[PDB]
């Protein structure tokens, strides 16, 4: 599942906003 | 038109304060730091407390130095500057701004509900109509900013901040810039980014209409539409305009994504002629009345709960760094508006 993917990614915490 | 009179009346007061901005309006000694409540790509935020009124507060700490090596200076001018003037009830308060020799300092109303993400992230997914209050109420904010000549570029849900209410609250305009025409920095979220902006071809308000969407769609199938380990990896997706939704979502909600998912300009809901329109007059949106939203009269179908004045406890634990003040006024001339 998809949501399995998304689970076991590495982005699933708090994002950063990106400057450049 | 009691929108198109509203607005009116809108930017008349936003064109004011925009002119004749606020600067210093206190100091820190007038408050105690409590604890981190979280974090962001140029600073902290910390809960505070306001001695004499012994009232609470978020406050935006940021260090003169770091915002010059990092280049936000335009970027952090533009956020006070902006953010003292706007006056919307899902966008955060600011109440003080004030510098010192080493940071910089906006005091904003505390919103204890926690991030909208840690929520999101507990709970799962939400139910289409969890998500459309919640949409709803940015699809107004952009509605008000827009009609400022205002850009939003960073919603997300780590930005979006759940009121005693329920009810959604703005925070962080560090990327909203006031423009009319054409734009062309490279920021934002990886995540939520517009093709036009990674393609580096100069962008306009139709970016926080895509983010919009991306928003939905994070909020009802528990993931975003474009994720891998790397940014890279989420950038390619993201020009490929190739978006798979969750057996799960309506008919309404695929056709409301696929508009605003839109790689193209000249198509994309939120940018044609009819404008927000096209998004308020949607089906999936049938359900809404826009009035009772905007007047907060609207059945919160989630209410955070929040122990006391003060309360931490929808909010991760921070690792807590000292704020010291140099007895040397740092990056002065570069600062002088804050
Ligand atoms: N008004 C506020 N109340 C509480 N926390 C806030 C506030 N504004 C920003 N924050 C926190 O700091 C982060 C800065 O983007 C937010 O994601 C949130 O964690």
């Amino acid at each position: 599942t998809t949501y399995a993917d998304f689970i076991a990614s590495g982005r699933t915490g708090r994002r950063n906003a990106i400057h450049d | 038109e009691s929108v198109k009179e509203f607005l009116a009346k809108a930017k008349e007061d936003f064109l004011k304060k925009w002119e004749t901005p606020s600067q210093n309006t206190a100091q820190l000694d007038q408050f105690d730091r409590i604890k981190t409540l979280g974090t962001g790509s140029f600073g902290r935020v910390m809960l505070v407390k306001h001695k004499e009124s012994g009232n609470h507060y978020a406050m935006k700490i940021l260090d003169k130095q770091k915002v010059v090596k990092l280049k936000q200076i335009e970027h952090t001018l533009n956020e006070k500057r902006i953010l003292q003037a706007v006056n919307f009830p899902f966008l955060v308060k600011l109440e003080f701004s004030f510098k010192d020799n080493s940071n910089l300092y906006m005091v904003m109303e505390y919103v204890a509900g926690g991030e909208m993400f840690s929520h999101l992230r507990r709970i799962g997914r939400f139910s289409e109509p969890h998500a459309r209050f919640y949409a709803a109420q940015i699809v107004l904010t952009f509605e008000y900013l827009h009609s400022l000549d205002l850009i939003y570029r960073d919603l997300k849900p780590e930005n979006l901040l759940i009121d005693q209410q329920g009810y959604i609250q703005v925070t962080d305009f560090g990327f909203a810039k006031r423009v009319k025409g054409r734009t062309w920095t490279l920021c934002g979220t990886p995540e939520y980014l517009a093709p036009e902006i990674i393609l580096s071809k100069g962008y306009n308000k139709a970016v926080d209409w895509w983010a919009l969407g991306v928003l939905i769609y994070e909020m009802a199938a528990g993931y975003p539409p474009f994720f891998a380990d790397q940014p890279i990896q989420i950038y390619e997706k993201i020009v490929s305009g190739k978006v798979r939704f969750p057996s799960h979502f309506s008919s309404d909600l695929k056709d409301l994504l696929r508009n605003l998912l839109q790689v193209d300009l000249t198509k994309r809901f939120g940018n044609l002629k009819n404008g927000v329109n096209d998004i308020k007059n949607h089906k999936w949106f049938a359900t809404t009345d826009w009035i009772a939203i905007y007047q907060r009269k609207v059945e919160a179908p989630f209410i955070p709960k929040f122990k006391g004045p003060g309360d931490t406890s929808n909010f991760d634990d921070y690792e807590e760094e000292e704020i010291r003040v140099s007895i040397n006024e740092k990056c002065g001339k570069e600062f002088t508006e804050f």
